[PDB]
């Protein structure tokens, strides 16, 4: 039935676990960690199959509770149980948190072998359980808007604006990556509206640090609510480092032929939905300072060598997701400077994409105005997602 | 030492919750702040311990916003244990307060100006560890003097040298090349190898922008290296690590020499050659210990000597010897050694004196990849095959890449598929080889195949009559694995629509069998794929009149004519209509063999 | 080498001394600290004799702590935990129900050869115990042993023991026997455990009330497995099952529902009772949608199936499937599906008004599907078509880019279901030609202009503009442009020869797509050939499409309906799948896992 | 050069951190996490070298402890790998069969050992004999 109960922290480290059948290995854990906890482009569903193994999960605060099995289980049973377990837990140590899990390892094991024999949900009601449970839980505990604003037509605009940065090895290892973002809000709304905003759980509230800063108008307690300034303002600003969607992969095949020629082939792969177009794409492949000349052939877009720049610059107007293109170059060298071999600068890209590389998605924006006549259904709403390259570099 | 310290630390460990941990830390902070602020003076023991408790708390993650003044007092103590702790605190907790900085510089000055090497070393380390401009400005001028004075102790010279190096990296303008250069060079002749080691790190950095000024180091560096690598068991006992004499100083001397060209004095160049050959020889000797530490220490030196050889690019016998030794590492327990051998060999491939030697090891690389477990090693094996590939190599390398591909992981497929296409294009001997390669590529790993690339292969096959029948059979026999790649159905379906006739006569690849094979894929396919198969199927009504009725059957069906997609619904109708309303002469006019592509 | 291994000092040695202290509160604290350690990855294997000695105790909390530790080894290192089998045999005799159950569960979570020897006799004793907490455990452990190798005829003796256990004083005991059993029975042999079971049903259906939320859930699932033979056999089972809602909101209901659906269709369709049961099932399903989100999703995925099999049941209850702005996307989307399935002439008024709500919200993904949903509604109910198309026009004039481009793709499928009926609109659509960047939208405009060419005297300078950048166009867009421009020829052979040759020359001479190349030639071999005979193949009337696209093969559906509770009812797929093939491209495959549809 | 040195346990807990480059505390915190995520994921099959940001890391584990040196891309891997081991042997001698708790209770002393062997991002003294002689002279002082 249930083949394994795993509890992960916000890093996808397994804090505590119990495996109830020998099918479920180290393999199952990694699957969950990679394909759900660090899901990049996939839209999460409470249930997931990978490699003929099913994964159920609930998210509590910063903790992931997962259930795993390789059999045609009763799906509803699994989820119900998970809420009850969360019921039982929260009545020993309150908030279901990394901290509180950590402090209650011994009890948690205890609870598990009672609440669940061999993956079969057993009676798990709080009053009933005293008899079986020896342990106790370790517990732990305006001015920016003006009065009388009227519009014929109540409107709001949200812009999600992201810059994506990357350093990648020639073998495609992400050496480092971060996104810097902000949501800009432009609102012509009557009166003094309270707004309730909702997003996916991407943003957590020279070394990039995961941070989020909100406008002075923003309250917290899930979601966030504010009465917005009128017109245009920055609702929030943020930087993230995990689970970034790298829209392009650059695959370099640079080959030094003697000390006189240089063979350069570069392939770029777009890695997003097929129905989406990236634009203003440039690839900037550097050349050595002693370059006699260049023959470049490319069959998408156009390309040219620029000596003052010591670079080949390749331009592409549009590229759809899941496509591939190639440039190839042959470069001539005259090697006066003897020794001190060429230290290769990285290949860099520009591009713009109609999505947020961090994965941020806007789920809702509710407008409620207490005095005045209009309501949320009356408010026109546009969102836009602009994602841009920052320092997007690949070693070659 | 400090009972109160152990107690605080063990109290912290016994905490059952982060909440309790933070309670016990706040308690200590109150206590420390009282005592620091209080009427009673503290004995040094207490200053020492409490400063040291605050540092502990800093290292646990919490903020420390007082204490600095107390640790600055400890600097002026005459008790080592008190200064140590004071100096450790200001090194790990640096504040920008310009009174403290001035105060800390006095403390330094006294310790430097004492003649106590223990106190000198604490101050020297502080400078090196913090490295602030204010410190550079106070002492950068003095440090070389300490370093070259005939009376300063060895440890103080070691520590002065690395301090000077840190200062040179943070504050070059405070480190002019004065009169101390020759004597810093002279240190390479010190009896104390720790001193020699330290000086070498400094000179290497200094030699990067000041080569002419330390040009004399080459000769000294070479004669030191050769005495080290030939010295006996009972020589350098202090600096012998798992039977390998001065491995780290060796490495460092080989690294200094990469700042210069081959030695200009023929004598010196000769000694260096005997030197490098000795190192190469030792690689061929068996282990003196089976502990991995011995071979690693030995091989560190070997690898650094290989860099020097590559950097000089000037002795073909050493470069070849180098390849061959690396080639022998490619069969090795150590993933470490495999990794480094392939990496280093990639370099050697791009040199003229060495390219051909490397090609010699093709079989070994291919066998290593074939069995290799570590992904990063695999990757480097494939990079090597790419690097050495040429007109001779190409068919073997490509054969082997494709073979490997048939059982490869997913980890590595994408890059190999890419390399196969590119090499295929650069080095195709006959259009049939190219065709046989791509169709296979597509058969095994078609999911990573650029659309452009299966375009090419479909055009070649049109423009050359000789390979069409081969291409048809390959695709057919490929298509009849129970599992296959979608691009195979694209490529396969097109080739068969256009040339199925050349195998239709075989009774095991008949028109009926061809069709039903395709059709067992149809409804598992993408729409453009089905769009193609609807074209294939209509060419089949024409070429093979015998099966027109089963095909018309699939065209009249709901899933085709009431298809939600425009192309499919448009094709299935157009095609049924063709087969129904078109004269046979008409049908034949429309679905003739396609004309050959233009070559441009 | 062996550095940092020493066990003469440091944390392990400190814990070893604390494990031998003769104050038990200090030993208890040790074993906690040790367990805490395993969990963080420390090697604590050396402490094993010392931890095992702590079992020599009066104290319960202490003994139980040592067991938890041993359970940590049970799975991770099975050889480890075997070392203490002999203690488990004693502790299954010990005169405390709590300990008996503790020694048995643990014996059967170990897995090697040498488990059989020690476990069989003590399990024989445990299924025979005054305490139903011991027999509850023993039962589940019969499953555990079965999973351990060997057919075992004595195990076949336990297979009886389990059956005898289905008849028992305590619904906890019976419940777990059954769940052990149905799991056992599935794997591996077939037709096992078959009983007349009229007593069994009754024993289970009396059990199924006093039982805890878990006990029933297993019961029902097992029950549903059977095939009755009569009306009145089926009947009274159904009335017995009926009180179940909502014992335990989630799965108790859906397991009842499963049962009541298999047997339902075996009934006469009389109304007498058949009709009552069908009216009963509306309330409990609808109430599931007030649960937690995960469980909603499952219930919706299930309802979706149920609605195709018996559209009757929830025909009246479209209200509950209306979207709350704060539901998860997965619960939003599933609901949308069901709204279409229950959409009916009576309800379009509102549905259509709702979909307009959603299509104006800030969740792009959800917006896009909502316009599709409006189109799916117009296709579904012929009376809605005219109102839908109006709503879709409204939205297009709000100018929201991603709303325009979806709406228009929908509009084409609508023009296709209702030909020669919305022509007037076409100019209202061309007002927005500039603002289309997605490839689908473009093709929907293009195809629209290809049909209905003659309605537009300007159908020229439109299709001209789309040639300009004929590459950098989706090959879908090129194929549509090709057919639309050969549609323009056969329709208006005047200014067309310009276009027709230019477009046939690109497909035939430029584009490397061999499929496109083929199609260009094909048309070229009709058109610049014989004006007449091409009209019939191309302009021939194409039939009408309907929304049997969503619907599941009735054959399959029945299979899935039999699986109502389970994963299979979530994936909508036969078990043999997730428990002849074409492997899609990485382009295709990565693409697919983003299509919310 | 050596950028920084870490000694960490399986849990992610730092027991020594020594920095030879300017970093903010947030930054150091971040790096300490990142190093932990990289190294704890590799089994005994992997190399002891791995690229890390725009540097690379050489590491080995002893019992529950990871020793990690972050160095420049062009530094000699095996040399630093044995530097780690040489360091560990000095620790083992100085603390008489070192255990993890020796590094906790004597944290301040560990910095002395490190400064003797490494300084300003370079190897300073490699002689186990000399380093101990010095460390034991230090200890006897008041
Ligand atoms: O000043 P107190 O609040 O009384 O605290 C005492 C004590 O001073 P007392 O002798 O007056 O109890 C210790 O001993 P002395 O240094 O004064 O001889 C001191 O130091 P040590 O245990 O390191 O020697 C110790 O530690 P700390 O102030 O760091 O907690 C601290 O003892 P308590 O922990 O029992 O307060
Ligand atoms: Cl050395």
């Amino acid at each position: 039935m249930i083949g394994g109960l795993f509890i992960y922290n916000h890093k996808g480290e397994v804090l505590i676990s119990r495996v109830y059948r020998d099918d479920i290995g180290r393999n199952a854990v990694d699957a969950f960690r990679v394909n759900v906890i660090h899901a990049r482009q996939q839209v999460r569903s409470p249930v997931t199959n990978i490699a003929r193994t099913s994964f159920f999960h609930v998210k509590r605060s910063n903790i992931w509770l997962a259930a795993v099995t390789k059999q045609n289980v009763n799906a509803a049973m699994v989820f119900e149980f998970l809420y009850k377990m969360c019921d039982v837990m929260a009545a020993y140590f309150g908030k279901i948190s990394e901290e509180n899990i950590k402090n209650n390892f011994v009890l948690i094991y205890e609870l598990l072998d009672e609440i669940l024999d061999f993956g079969y949900p057993q009676n798990s009601e709080t009053g009933a359980l005293k008899t079986f449970i020896t342990q106790q839980g370790i517990k732990s505990q305006i001015g920016w808007r003006r009065e009388g604003i009227k519009y014929r037509r109540n409107e709001l605009f949200l812009d999600v604006l992201e810059s994506v940065n990357l350093l990648m090895s020639p073998q495609g290892q992400v050496l480092s990556a971060h996104v810097s973002g902000r949501v800009v809000m432009k609102s012509y709304l009557s009166g003094m509206p309270e707004c309730k905003f909702g997003m996916n759980d991407k943003i957590v509230i020279s070394i990039a640090i995961d941070d989020c800063t909100f406008h002075q108008c923003v309250r917290l307690s899930r979601s966030i609510s504010f009465i917005p300034p009128d017109g245009e303002f920055e609702l929030m600003r943020y930087r993230t480092t995990k689970d970034i969607i790298l829209p392009f992969r650059v695959i370099p095949l640079v080959r030094e032929v003697g000390r006189t020629k240089l063979e350069v082939k570069v392939v770029i792969k777009s890695n997003f939905k097929p129905s989406l177009l990236a634009q203003k794409i440039e690839v900037r492949i550097p050349t050595p300072l002693n370059t006699s000349g260049v023959q470049v052939i490319c069959m998408k877009g156009k390309a040219k060598y620029k000596a003052s720049e010591n670079a080949i610059v390749w331009k592409i107007k549009r590229m759809a997701g899941m496509k591939e293109s190639q440039i190839s170059a042959e470069i001539e060298l005259l090697p006066t400077n003897d020794k001190k071999k060429w230290a290769r600068p990285p290949i860099s890209m520009n591009f713009e994409v109609p999505f947020a590389p961090s994965g941020l998605k806007v789920r809702y924006l509710k407008v409620f105005e207490p005095k005045l006549n209009y309501s949320d259904h009356d408010v026109i709403k546009w969102v836009r997602y602009i994602g841009r390259s920052g320092i997007y570099e690949t070693r070659c | 030492g400090m009972r109160g310290l152990a107690v605080f630390i063990s109290d912290i460990r016994n905490c059952k919750s982060k909440e309790a941990e933070i309670k016990r830390i706040n308690k200590e902070l109150a206590n420390i702040r009282s005592k620091f602020k209080g009427d009673k003076a503290l004995d040094g023991y207490s200053k020492k311990k409490y400063v040291c408790k605050l540092l502990f708390i800093f290292l646990l993650g919490h903020d420390i916003d007082f204490g600095h003044m107390e640790a600055v007092n400890l600097l002026s103590s005459n008790r080592y244990t008190e200064k140590q702790i004071g100096y450790l605190f200001i090194s790990v907790l640096v504040n920008s307060n310009s009174e403290l900085i001035r105060l800390i510089n006095n403390a330094i000055k006294n310790d430097l100006a004492s003649r106590n090497p223990t106190f000198m070393g604490l101050a020297l380390h502080c400078i090196a560890n913090v490295g602030s401009r204010e410190m550079a400005e106070a002492f950068a001028g003095e440090i070389p003097k300490i370093l070259v004075a005939g009376d300063t102790m060895d440890s103080v010279k070691q520590s002065a040298a690395l301090c000077l190096l840190r200062l040179y990296r943070t504050s070059p303008d405070l480190v002019p090349m004065g009169d101390w250069t020759s004597r810093v060079v002279h240190l390479l002749n010190d009896q104390h190898l720790g001193v020699v080691t330290a000086a070498t790190s400094l000179i290497t950095t200094l030699a990067q922008k000041n080569p002419e000024e330390f040009k004399t180091s080459v000769s000294l560096a070479v004669s030191r290296l050769s005495r080290i690598v030939t010295s006996a068991s009972t020589d350098l006992q202090d600096y012998t690590y798992y039977f390998v004499p001065a491995p780290w100083l060796s490495v460092k001397l080989l690294r200094l020499l990469q700042c210069y060209p081959p030695p200009e004095d023929p004598a010196v160049r000769g000694r260096l050659t005997e030197c490098l050959e000795t190192i190469l020889n030792k690689a061929q000797e068996p282990p003196k210990s089976k502990k991995v530490q011995h071979s690693n220490a030995k091989n560190a030196v070997l690898f650094e000597a290989i860099s020097l050889i590559i950097h000089h690019d000037s002795e073909p016998n050493l470069l070849v010897r180098a390849c061959n030794q690396l080639g022998q590492f490619l069969q090795h327990r150590e993933t470490n050694l495999r990794y480094l051998a392939l990496e280093s060999m990639c370099t050697l491939a791009s040199s003229e004196f060495s390219h051909e030697a490397v090609k010699t090891h093709i079989e070994t690389v291919i066998n290593a990849l074939k069995t290799e477990r570590d992904v990063s090693v695999r990757q480097r094996a494939v990079d090597l095959l790419y690097a050495m590939c040429d007109r001779s190599n190409a068919q073997q390398i490509v054969a082997e890449m494709l073979s490997y591909l048939e059982t490869a992981d997913y980890s590595i497929r994408e890059e190999i598929v890419l390399k196969v296409a590119i090499l295929a294009e650069k080095y195709a001997v006959d259009y049939t080889w190219y065709v046989d390669t791509i169709l296979n590529l597509i058969r095994i790993a078609g999911d990573y195949v650029s659309e452009e690339v299966w375009y090419r292969v479909i055009q070649i096959v049109i423009n050359r009559d000789d390979v069409q029948g081969y291409a048809a059979k390959t695709v057919f026999e490929a298509l009849q694995a129970p599992a296959c790649h979608e691009n195979l159905v694209k490529v396969g379906g097109y080739i068969l629509g256009e040339f199925g006739n050349l195998i239709a006569g075989d009774p095991r690849s008949s028109p009926l069998i061809q069709f039903n094979l395709l059709h067992s894929k149809f409804h598992l396919c993408s729409v453009p794929t089905r769009a193609l198969l609807l074209s294939t199927y209509i060419k089949f009504v024409n070429l093979f009149p015998e099966v027109k009725a089963t095909i018309q059957d699939v065209l009249r069906s709901d899933s085709q004519l009431k298809n939600a997609d425009v192309e499919l619904q448009q094709r299935a109708v157009e095609y049924l209509r063709l087969s129904t309303v078109a004269s046979t002469d008409i049908l034949a006019t429309v679905l003739e063999e396609m004309p050959p592509f233009p070559e441009r | 080498s062996k550095y940092f291994t020493t066990n003469k000092k440091g944390e392990i040695f400190e814990l070893k001394a604390e494990l031998n202290n003769e104050k038990k509160e200090k030993r208890k604290e040790a074993v906690k600290k040790v367990i805490a350690a395993m969990t963080v990855g420390k090697d604590v294997s050396s402490l094993f004799p010392d931890v095992v000695n702590c079992m020599q105790t009066d104290n319960l909390e202490l003994k139980k702590l040592v067991y938890l530790y041993l359970m940590n080894y049970a799975k991770s290192q099975p050889d480890m935990a075997i070392m203490a089998v002999n203690s488990f045999v004693k502790d299954c005799e010990d005169p405390n129900p709590l300990i008996r159950a503790l020694a048995v569960r643990t014996m059967g979570c170990i897995r090697v050869d040498k488990i059989t020897e020690y476990l069989c006799e003590p399990l024989r004793k445990c299924l025979k115990d005054e305490d139903p907490y011991v027999r509850k455990t023993a039962a589940v452990c019969v499953a555990k042993l079965h999973d351990i190798n060997a057919q075992m005829v004595e195990d076949q003796g336990f297979l009886d023991s389990l059956r005898d256990l289905i008849a028992d004083s305590n619904p906890m005991v019976v419940a777990n026997a059954v769940a052990a059993l149905s799991e056992i029975s599935e794997s591996h042999p077939n037709s096992n455990l078959l009983d007349l079971n009229p007593q069994n049903i009754n024993k289970l259906l009396t059990a199924l009330n006093e039982c805890t939320e878990w006990g029933q859930i297993f019961i029902l699932d097992c029950l549903s497995n059977y095939n009755p033979k009569d009306d009145r056999e089926a009947q009274s089972i159904c009335e017995r099952v009926t009180p179940r809602l909502s014992h335990a909101n989630s799965a108790v209901v859906l397991s009842a529902v499963k049962v009541l659906m298999k047997f339902l269709e075996l009934l006469p369709k009389d109304s007498d009772y058949y009709n009552m049961l069908l009216k009963k099932l509306a309330p409990p399903l609808v109430t599931l949608l007030s649960g937690e989100p995960e469980v909603q999703y499952v219930a919706l995925r299930n309802i979706n199936l149920i609605v195709q099999k018996r559209p009757e049941i929830l025909k009246q209850e479209i209200k509950v499937f209306f979207v709350k702005y704060n539901d998860p996307i997965y619960v939003k989307l599933e609901k949308l599906d069901i709204m279409i399935r229950l959409a009916s002439q009576a309800n379009i008024a509102q549905v259509l008004a709702e979909l307009k709500e959603y299509a104006t919200e800030v969740d792009v993904d959800f917006v896009r599907k909502a316009v599709r949903a409006i189109g799916r509604c117009a296709i579904k109910v012929e009376q809605s078509a005219e109102r839908c198309v109006s709503t879709l026009l409204d939205l297009i004039q709000t100018k929201v880019n991603y709303v325009v481009q979806e709406a228009i793709v929908v509009i084409r499928d609508i023009f296709r279901k209702y030909p020669n009926k919305y022509e007037s609109i076409i100019a209202t659509l061309c007002e927005n030609l500039d603002s289309l960047d997605e490839p689908d939208a473009r093709a929907a405009m293009i195809w629209i202009v290809g049909e209905y060419a003659e309605r537009i005297d300007n159908a020229d300078e439109l299709l001209e503009s789309f040639l300009e950048g004929f590459h950098d166009e989706s090959t879908q867009v090129q194929l549509t442009l090709l057919t639309a421009i050969v549609k323009l020829f056969l329709k208006k052979p005047s200014e067309t020869q310009e276009l027709v040759q230019q477009v046939l020359s690109l497909a035939t001479q430029d584009s490397d797509n061999p499929d496109l190349r083929d199609r260009g030639y094909i048309y070229w071999r009709l058109l610049s050939t014989d004006p007449v005979t091409a009209k019939e193949v191309v302009l021939s009337e194409k039939p009408l499409i309907s929304e049997e696209t969503d619907l599941i093969e009735p054959t399959l559906l029945d299979e899935l309906i039999c699986h109502i509770g389970s994963l299979a009812s979530v994936y909508h797929k036969p078990p043999n799948a997730f428990v002849p093939q074409v492997i899609p491209s990485q382009g295709d495959l990565l693409g697919d896992l983003l299509n919310l549809d | 050069m050596i950028r920084f040195i870490l000694i960490q346990n399986r849990a992610g807990k730092t027991r020594l951190a020594k920095w030879y480059m300017q970093f903010d505390d947030d930054e150091k915190q971040k790096l300490i996490e990142e190093v932990h995520a990289v190294v704890t994921v590799r089994d005994a099959k992997h190399t002891n070298f791995v690229e890390f940001r725009n540097f690379k890391i050489i590491y080995r584990r002893y019992a529950g402890l990871y020793f990690c040196i972050c160095v420049d891309v062009n530094d000699n891997n095996l040399a630093y790998l044995e530097a780690i081991h040489n360091f560990v042997e000095v620790l083992n001698e100085y603390f008489h069969n070192v255990c993890e708790l020796d590094l906790v209770f004597n944290f301040y002393k560990v910095y002395t050992v490190v400064d003797e062997m490494f300084l300003a991002g370079e190897i300073r003294e490699t002689s186990q004999t000399k380093v101990l002689k010095q460390l034991l002279m230090l200890q006897s002082l008041e």
